[PDB]
């Protein structure tokens, strides 16, 4: 029953937290190079100096979900919640165009936001492994 | 980890051809005949509102405005063309009006339908739409158009068209009837005559859907005072309307 | 087959995987490339099919790419696989140079290349690369040639002397017959030579359709043209 | 708390009696001196017989009472009329769950068949306090004397409208964030009602 | 040497034409004019966020060409920048810009201003960006008259760029665009 | 037959069909039911057929009327599991229309919604269509009393009146006879009792079977609430 | 063959891939392109599946400008073709961006044919059924042309033609082509090459589409109808 | 996605070193502005139109952060017209108001726009306040910006239940002179809309110049 | 850490000086604060700790991968973009760090030697003459400068820019090392500044 997202900053940190990038000569280091970050980027200053606001927005939406699913598991039952959280990780889960960033149509059907705009619509948005083949890697899990 | 993908249900076959892609476009050739006519001041969608007698004819249309100057019109599956219907007009909004503070001309309207709906034979999860779309439209450096969307996404601009069920003898009546030097009302009722080849029924304003795209209309505005505001040019021809030009 | 080569975690009761069997089948219908190491130097030889009389050969992909100033690479199989694999290996090589300040060595390079082939073979929504690799080179402050093969299943060994593709098995056992260990080509000469007469068992029209790369420590790598190629032809045929 | 932000320095009371509950506010809405709005309409309806009264954030109270309002609707798609001990809880869960971020009070008045009545007090915080009558606001500092000396239980609906009328006038002519009409609703088995008094009835009692 | 930050831009209309100037250092090749076909930019303030802002125009410009199939107008790049600028509503660019040009199918000159996050003012009579000079915009106020000729226009504006220089030197520049419905004019002034 | 993966997904046949779509329109006569909608001045009534043959059931638990909102009121025709599967979304879609747009759903928004839903399923291989048909009646309070109807199809539409069954063409030639007659498009009664005493009437004569109290499902929808007849008001109509 | 062509990610016993075949054979149901390169410029021709004489001529189906200074020809499906333009446009303005330079031709060919060939590796993704023919100039090779096909393979060619009849196309420009050869030559070759390869019983200007990458800098020409017309009368077409 | 907070970090190490007036009458309600725009002391603009228009019918006014009010109002426009299509129905002040409260509220006050909204629907005449912060408030008479408590006394002066089309009109006029004369802030011109039920919107242009 | 810069006709000359960490005493005879970007391209750094040292090594990855993917070089201008580029993006979202780098190549399509100067905000500058990190040069430089200098007159600038410097320094400053890049590469001047 959250509205404000709550429990957004980081209670751990490790070298090795994003998986995706890490390095094959040190595994326990990530990869700088391919961070294609500008290669002077640690960790630790991403976890100080932030804009308080900047949680808050990117949490929003997951947050409202949440509430709404709460109020239908108090209302309705286990079953309404569950059947929603199916069908958004069914449609979710086929989806894959690794050409394209936009949503599906059937994820706005189910969102409830078929005539609905905010600045994520408006807005949606290198030398190294910015290619199809990261992003089936990083489908797949391989 | 066997659920993290979904084989493509759209595939090539032997002689190279997608089966799906031929499957949607032999429902299409199934549906209620769809037409369109582009003449020098205007362009016409016409089509054929088949039915229910107890159904109210009023509360379903065919066609739809996209933008207040685009217009577009279907044959085959009716709830794939609502779905893409919403997601064009929230297209329109997102891509162009909320950026350069205008509505996108024609044929880029007509390119991001085109994507939408070729993005959904390279897929795992759907299957491609099953409708063919006549998009009509008005815009200051191009003038008016006439496009066709295939299931495929393809797209096509036309003089004039026609799709669905009579699409062949609509076609052959087009080709013999247009010229260069057509006027709105002679493409208006070149459309009325292409139409009665047609249905089968009753042939009146209760069972024709009409649109046109010509000048602007101050009166569908909604206020005024700003000289500069163009009005609609998209308007939807009234029952009372086709039955006058029918009885003429 | 028996329904156990549709999928690639699939055993045959007799113990086998045969999507990695049919991946090699892909593999032998590339065309060759030989690798040959001498007691200073490493080359590598790669046939070429005939070009065409409208091709352009300006800008043509040579078979031999340079994956760092110290190691080569070539290939044999699907070529469009083989770009994607280049790529991984070159982005890896400057990955570990930065990571490390030391340049890779080869055996590293090769057991990367590896590594990257076995991961796409853990998937049944993958494709594995229908490729097999080459990879030749020196080891940095080092003057041992190393020479090692890999493999689509991700399996990769070290060779002195190797051939892969298209009717490998002649030249295999021509280097067989004509290769000594323990007595190697002890110039580059030599070896370039022993090169060419291996690539002239399967090579139909001869030196326009033979590429010649040689390696020697130091980070030198030479891509021999076609005139000293048909020199080392002329040289074969007039003591043969 | 928000810097710039809209308060709510109001007068807020709520009475059980015999056949039901009244709930009474003014109609003053103020920015530091400045009075924004002297007609407002204090008095949030969230179910045919469940009204509240909101205090501290506006903007959080709103947003508060109108999710409130959708999870009763989805509530009576269910099961039927609510109680006013639910919208209570409801009111409860989402002040104390955000009470870190959100500075909010609820005074809830609502009517059933069962329970014949009920008021329920949400302080800042997020604590629920069951009580035969409530008081709330910057105003109700200065009738916490007299209420102590004039309430009675199961009053009829005319001395509770006249206990009410007299303990907000009071709160008005005391609380410089307080004043304009006085807003009642009375809920009881008969419906629902709605009073108003104007400055010039209330301030000669 | 590497200190480029600031500047000032002048933007004014006369009859069927438009002036835009800007200053620029001098002495012993970084300008605040950019152009994307036939409409002039104008960017004052941070130089780093100059150079940004005109590679991602020269962008966003490139790729409305190639789909559109012709030329932005005056009025369409105007709102493409008050986007852009709004974009980074929480993280703005330290930039002051200007546009200029003539619509090519009405012929009606243009020019507006933006502030920090994309807000338009949209001026009948002149622009003025950067704060160098305060008296700028006093000696632009005065020196001004609606409808004028490209010669007078030319004079107009290059007094007031010289003046305000004068007010505030060695190295000192200008360079001053006259644009027509079909004719761009680019000169340098030394003075 | 399908003949192929269609036998499972909702796919297109060579023909250009969609073979579980029109199974699940199969699936939708299950019940062997009969439900009929007519609209007066100013109010809608809606009438289901109940069949209760075993002895050991409970009647008042038997109904396939729900209330959707305080205005909006739903006759399925189909198995119980995925009427109520329906019902419960479109509770959820009226509340959330509600608390976003801050005023109450239309009935034809909340069917074009469920419409919508409908086509999702239509076009996902891994979800299926509810066999089911959703009619939803109301009185709008800018169209006055409204029927609307949606399929499993993805299709929805407008009615005058409607009516929906194994035996619903009868009654659909009865109602259109009858409009014919009056030449207007609703009923001309002002009481919705007359309406309902109406409906059951046109019911009774289009089946050709007697009905008694316990054999039906009244609900009205006035411009204030939707709500259900009990067993009493259904008897009390049927005297008349 | 038909247990191991339902999927993009399964090899034959033999070691072939069924799927990019069958993507591959699906070029030979397009129209014809041809490109052509000369000692100081590049001709695109392609000729169009037009059926009806309803269809809007004027106003775009088999040429593309990539950018000022690079252009393809498209053979096989158009909204696949359509996705991977906009994917090249965008690549290129992003070089520009980055390096202050115009992309060269062969990055940009190598990028879009590594798109085409990721395209054959997931199972959840089916081929582009595209070939594409790259013309175009840069400082570091000059005038440059390419093909790519749904395999993700690309090659440089001096002449080379895609689509239905590329074994007789291919056999007259190897007939009548020369290295030292003119523009206007060369537009001239490709006209006639199309005229004898097609199997309509003329070639009329309605039917064709022609660009023209040439130096005055280096212009994009891309003729409109009455230019071909021009062009169609002056070879004696 | 959405608004950037890059460069936010930098932005703070480089920092380390009007009057509007809406008025009902009994069949309508009323929108008024000054037409002047000043950046800082400086009169930018003599004529400026404040009056921004959601919908056909539902009309707005503005202060605070100019760019966030006029992006604010053309995303709830857009937002409007999305639903008025998919609906098929006219929008409703109501819808208006919701979408714009739920928009403010997610930012938490970070978006500064202040707004007077005002618009006829097929329920009715509306009028209503909006804060930043997302609290809104309704009204038979509004005023917002600097000038805002001349207008005001100008309004509670003379202001009553039964204001036809003219009185309503003349009283918006009076208000946003007072302001015009009394406020720094204000003082160019005076722009108009009038919105009356069952007719279309009346946009004046300089009705007081 | 201070930085000096000069294009002379033909070439450009980089002078870094051999400085040293705080509160260590270190004997070394190295460059640390110039890497090799590419045979023809140098680039000399300074300003604060490692992330200078970080940022330098990347970019110098960077166009080491540039060089063998394509089998090109690429230009000075380009290089100079990409640095400015990847500057601008490291401080999107950290607190910036000081650090100015000089960016001086031999462009063989041009034939010409050109010089970039990047400030700690992304801001490039081309020059024909930069400093950093001094408190003055500039007119040593604005009156001893000609676009047609040979390599020699530069060479004889910078030693009377380093005497002007070593003047108002401690012996704690032990000198600066000099390189020169053009046509032939990129070579150190062994002998003295």
């Amino acid at each position: 029953m959250n509205i404000v997202p709550q429990d957004t900053f980081k209670s751990q940190v490790s070298t090795d937290q994003d998986k995706s990038v890490l390095s094959s000569a040190v595994p326990s280091l990530p990869d700088t190079l391919r961070q294609q970050e500008g290669g002077a980027v640690p960790l630790s200053t991403q976890l100080n100096d932030r804009h308080p606001l900047e949680s808050t927005l990117k949490n929003w939406e997951t947050t409202q979900r949440q509430r709404q699913m709460e109020q239908y598991r108090q209302i309705f039952g286990i079953a309404e919640p569950m059947k929603r959280t199916m069908e958004m990780e069914i449609v979710n889960r086929t989806d894959f165009n690794p050409l394209s960033t936009n949503g599906s149509i059937h994820r706005d059907i189910l969102l409830n936001k078929e005539c609905s705009i905010d600045w994520e619509d408006v807005y949606p948005g290198t030398m190294v492994g910015d290619d199809v083949h990261s992003k089936i890697e990083k489908q797949l899990g391989i | 980890m066997t659920d993290r993908y979904s084989f493509s249900l759209t595939t090539f076959s032997p002689s190279g051809k997608l089966g799906q892609i031929d499957y949607a476009l032999t429902a299409v050739k199934q549906g209620v005949t769809s037409l369109g006519i582009k003449a020098t001041n205007g362009v016409v969608i016409a089509t054929e509102k088949k039915s229910s007698p107890l159904a109210m004819s009023e509360t379903l249309s065919k066609v739809s405005l996209l933008t207040p100057d685009i217009g577009a019109v279907y044959s085959g599956m009716g709830p794939d063309y609502r779905v893409l219907v919403d997601k064009s007009r929230k297209v329109a909004h997102t891509s162009y009006k909320r950026i350069y503070g205008e509505y996108p001309p024609t044929k880029l309207l007509v390119s991001e339908v085109a994507k939408i709906m070729q993005e959904a034979t390279q897929s795992g999860g759907v299957r491609p739409f099953g409708v063919s779309l006549l998009i009509a439209g008005h815009d200051e450096f191009n003038g008016f158009s006439l496009y066709q969307v295939d299931p495929s996404g393809s797209y096509f601009p036309w003089k004039a068209t026609a799709i669905g069920k009579g699409s062949v003898a609509a076609k052959t009546f087009l080709e013999k009837r247009w010229n260069d030097e057509l006027e709105l009302e002679d493409a208006i009722h070149i459309a009325l005559l292409t139409l009665k080849e047609s249905v089968e029924g009753e042939f009146n304003g209760d069972t024709i859907e009409l649109a046109i795209i010509g000048d602007e209309n101050p009166d569908l505005l909604g206020y005024t005072g700003i000289p500069t505001d163009k009005g609609p040019r998209f308007r939807k021809l009234t029952s009372q309307e086709i039955n006058d030009r029918l009885e003429a | 087959m028996s329904g156990y080569d549709r999928a690639l975690s699939i055993f045959s009761p007799d113990g086998h995987i045969f999507q990695v069997e049919y991946a090699l089948e892909a593999v032998k219908r590339g065309t060759c490339a030989v690798g040959v190491k001498g007691k200073n130097c490493v080359v590598l030889g790669c046939e070429r099919r005939s070009t065409l009389k409208l091709q352009d050969t300006r800008i043509t992909p040579s078979k031999v790419s340079k994956i760092d100033s110290h190691v080569v690479l070539s290939f044999s199989g699907l070529n469009a696989d083989s770009r994607i694999l280049i790529e991984k290996a070159r982005v890896e090589a400057q990955s570990h140079r930065l990571t490390l300040e030391d340049p890779v060595t080869v055996e590293y390079l090769t057991r990367y290349v590896a590594g990257v082939q076995q991961r796409y073979t853990q998937s049944g929504g993958v494709r594995p690369f229908g490729v097999s690799t080459l990879i030749a080179g020196f080891d940095p402050r080092d003057d041992e040639p190393k020479l090692y093969q890999t493999e689509p299943s991700g399996i990769y060994s070290s060779w002195s002397a190797q051939t892969i593709g298209r009717n490998s098995k002649t030249v295999r056992e021509f280097l067989e017959k004509n290769y000594d260990r323990k007595e190697p080509p002890a110039t580059v000469e030599e070896c370039v030579k022993l090169t060419v007469r291996s690539l002239l068992e399967v090579v139909q029209t001869g030196a326009k359709n033979i590429e010649i790369t040689v390696v020697k420590p130091d980070s030198d790598i030479v891509a021999l043209s076609s005139e000293e190629i048909n020199q080392y032809v002329t040289q074969i045929e007039q003591e043969k | 708390l928000k810097k710039g932000e809209v308060s709510l320095g109001t007068s807020i009371m709520a009475v059980t009696f015999k056949d039901g509950v009244i709930l009474g506010a003014d109609s003053r809405t103020t920015t530091g001196a400045y009075i924004a709005n002297r007609v407002t309409d204090k008095l949030t309806r969230v179910h045919d017989k469940i009204w509240c009264c909101r205090s501290g954030s506006a903007a959080d109270t709103q947003a508060i009472a109108d999710i409130v309002q959708y999870h009763l609707e989805l509530y009576t798609s269910q099961y039927g009329t609510p109680s006013t001990e639910t919208a209570a809880s409801v009111f409860k869960e989402l002040c104390y769950e955000n009470k870190d971020n959100l500075t909010a009070g609820i005074i809830v008045a609502g009517y059933d068949d069962k329970n014949k009545g009920e008021v329920y007090t949400i302080p800042l915080g997020g604590s629920v306090h069951k009580l035969p009558y409530a008081i709330a606001g910057s105003g109700s500092t200065f009738i916490y004397g007299y209420c102590d000396k004039n309430f009675r239980e199961n009053m009829s609906k005319e001395e509770t409208v006249d206990f009410i009328k007299h303990s907000l006038s009071q709160a008005i002519k005391w609380d410089g964030s307080s004043g304009g009409v006085i807003r009642m609703v009375v809920l009881t088995a008969a419906g629902v009602e709605r009073l108003i008094f104007y400055p010039d009835e209330y301030e000669q009692l | 040497p590497s200190s480029i930050n600031g500047g000032i831009v002048v933007a004014m209309t006369g009859k069927d034409c438009v002036a835009i100037a800007c200053d620029l250092r001098l002495g012993s090749k970084f300008e605040k004019i950019f152009h994307y076909g036939h409409v002039f930019l104008g960017i004052t303030g941070l130089a780093t966020d100059v150079t940004t802002l005109n590679e991602m125009f020269r962008y966003k410009t490139n790729l409305y060409k190639l789909k559109e199939e012709r030329a932005i107008e005056p009025e369409t790049f105007t709102q493409l920048v008050s986007s852009s600028l709004y974009e980074r509503r929480f993280g703005p660019y330290f930039v002051g810009p200007v546009v200029a040009g003539i619509n090519s199918k009405s012929g009606k000159p243009f020019i507006a201003g933006f502030d920090l996050i994309g807000c338009i003012d949209e001026a009948k009579d002149f622009i003025v960006s950067g704060t160098a000079s305060d008296q700028l915009f006093g000696m632009c106020e005065s020196l001004y008259e609606p409808n004028l000729e490209p010669e007078d226009l030319f004079e107009t504006i290059s007094q007031a760029l010289l003046n305000a220089a004068d007010r505030d030197l060695s190295g000192w520049g200008a360079v001053v665009y006259i644009i027509k419905k079909d004719e761009v004019v680019k000169r340098y002034l030394k003075m | 037959s399908a003949a192929g993966y269609d036998r499972h997904i909702t796919i297109f046949s060579p023909e250009g069909r969609l073979y579980q779509v029109e199974y699940a329109f199969k699936a939708t006569n299950q019940t062997n039911i009969n439900s009929l909608a007519v609209r007066g001045k100013d109010c809608t009534v809606v009438i289901s057929q109940k069949k209760v043959p075993d002895k050991l059931l409970d009647p008042t638990t038997v109904s396939y009327i729900f209330c959707i909102s305080r205005t909006i009121g739903m006759v399925v025709n189909g198995p119980i599991p995925d009427a109520r599967n329906a019902a419960l979304r479109a509770k959820a879609e009226a509340a959330e229309f509600r608390y976003k747009y801050g005023y109450d759903m239309p009935c034809d928004v909340l069917a074009k919604r469920m419409a919508n839903l409908s086509q999702i399923y239509t076009q996902r291989a891994y979800m299926r269509p509810l066999g089911v048909i959703l009619t939803f009646v109301s009185v709008d309070e800018e169209l006055g009393p409204s029927i609307y109807k949606t399929d499993p199809a993805g299709y929805y539409v407008g009615y005058k009146a409607t009516a929906t069954g194994p035996k619903q063409q009868e009654i659909t030639t009865n109602l259109e006879n009858h409009f014919k007659k009056s030449k207007i498009d609703h009923i001309n009664e002002e009481s919705w009792e007359k309406v309902v005493e109406f409906a059951i009437t046109h019911m009774i004569d289009a089946l050709g079977t007697e009905f008694s109290k316990n054999d039906l499902e009244v609900g009205v929808a006035t411009k204030d609430k939707f709500f259900t007849l009990s067993a009493e008001n259904i008897e009390e109509r049927l005297v008349a | 063959s038909r247990r191991y062509d339902s999927r993009t990610t399964i090899f034959s016993p033999e070691g072939r891939l069924y799927q990019v075949e069958y993507a591959l054979e699906s070029i030979s149901h397009a129209g014809t392109a041809i490109g052509i390169m000369a000692s100081d410029g590049i001709v695109l021709a392609a000729e169009r599946k037009v059926t009806s004489t309803l269809l809007e001529q004027d106003t775009t189906e088999k040429l593309y400008k990539l950018n000022d200074k690079i252009a393809v020809a498209v053979a096989g499906l158009t909204a696949d073709a359509e996705i991977l333009i906009n994917t090249a446009r965008i690549h290129a303005q992003n070089y520009l961006k980055t390096y202050n330079e115009d992309i060269p031709v062969e990055i940009l060919v190598r990028r879009l044919s590594d798109i085409k060939q990721g395209y054959t590796q997931h199972g959840g993704l089916r081929p582009f059924g595209v070939s594409f023919i790259y013309a175009g100039y840069d400082d570091r090779y000059g005038y440059q042309l390419y093909t790519s096909n749904p395999s993700g393979n690309y090659t440089g060619w001096k002449a080379i033609s895609v689509g239905a009849n590329t074994s007789a196309a291919q056999t007259l420009l190897q007939m009548d082509y020369k290295d030292d050869m003119k523009v206007d030559d060369a537009i001239e070759l490709a006209l006639k090459t199309l005229s004898k390869t097609t199997d309509s019983s003329a070639l009329t200007y309605d039917r064709l589409e022609f660009a023209t990458i040439r130096k005055g800098e280096v212009y994009q020409k891309i003729f409109k109808p009455q230019e071909i017309k021009d062009i169609l009368v002056k070879t004696g077409i | 996605a959405g608004l950037s907070f890059d460069n936010y970090q930098r932005n703070n190490f480089l920092a380390e070193n009007t009057t509007i007036v809406g008025v009902k009458f009994n069949n309508g309600v009323v929108i008024a502005a000054d037409t002047r725009s000043t950046q800082g002391p400086i009169v930018a603009d003599k004529n400026c139109a404040k009056l921004h228009r959601i919908s056909p019918k539902i009309w707005c006014a503005g202060a605070g952060t100019a760019a966030d009010t006029e992006a604010v109002t053309q995303l709830i426009g857009s937002n409007i017209e999305l639903h008025s299509l998919y609906t098929s129905r006219e929008p409703r002040v109501v819808s208006a108001l919701q979408m714009l409260k739920q928009h403010l509220f997610k930012y938490q006050g970070h978006i500064g726009a202040y707004l007077i909204v005002a618009g006829v629907d097929p329920t009715g005449s509306h009028l209503f306040s909006i804060h930043a912060h997302g609290s809104t408030d309704v009204g038979y008479y509004l005023s917002l910006g600097s000038g805002s408590l001349a207008a005001m006394a100008v309004l509670e002066s003379h202001w009553k239940q039964d204001l036809t089309k003219e009185e309503a009109i003349k009283l918006a006029s009076d208000a946003i002179q007072a302001g015009i004369w009394n406020d720094l802030g204000s003082g160019s011109n005076v722009d108009v809309c009038v919105m009356e039920i069952g007719k279309d919107a009346e946009y004046l242009r300089n009705y007081l110049t | 850490d201070i930085i000096l810069g000069i294009r002379v006709q033909d070439s450009v000359i980089l002078a870094s000086s051999k400085a040293v960490t705080r509160g260590i005493s270190v004997l070394k005879d190295s460059d640390d604060k110039t890497r090799q970007l590419s045979p023809h391209t140098l680039m000399s750094f300074a300003g604060e700790a490692g992330d200078t040292v970080q940022f330098a090594e990347y970019i110098q990855a960077n166009i080491q991968l540039y060089s063998i993917r394509e089998d090109y070089e690429l230009s000075p201008q380009a290089v100079s973009s990409f640095v400015r580029q990847e500057l601008a993006k490291s401080i999107r979202s950290r607190r910036p760090y000081q650090v100015n780098v000089l960016i001086g190549g031999y462009d063989k399509k041009k034939n010409k030697p050109e010089l970039y100067q990047i400030d700690y905000l992304g801001t490039k500058v081309e020059l024909p003459y930069g400093a950093h990190g001094y408190s003055y040069t500039f007119f040593l430089l604005d009156h001893h400068y000609r676009p047609d200098m040979t390599t020699e007159e530069g060479l004889d600038l910078l030693k009377l820019c380093v005497q002007e410097l070593e003047k108002r320094m401690p012996m704690d400053f032990k000198g600066v090392i000099v390189k020169i890049v053009d046509k032939d590469g990129i070579r150190q001047v062994d002998d003295f500044q």
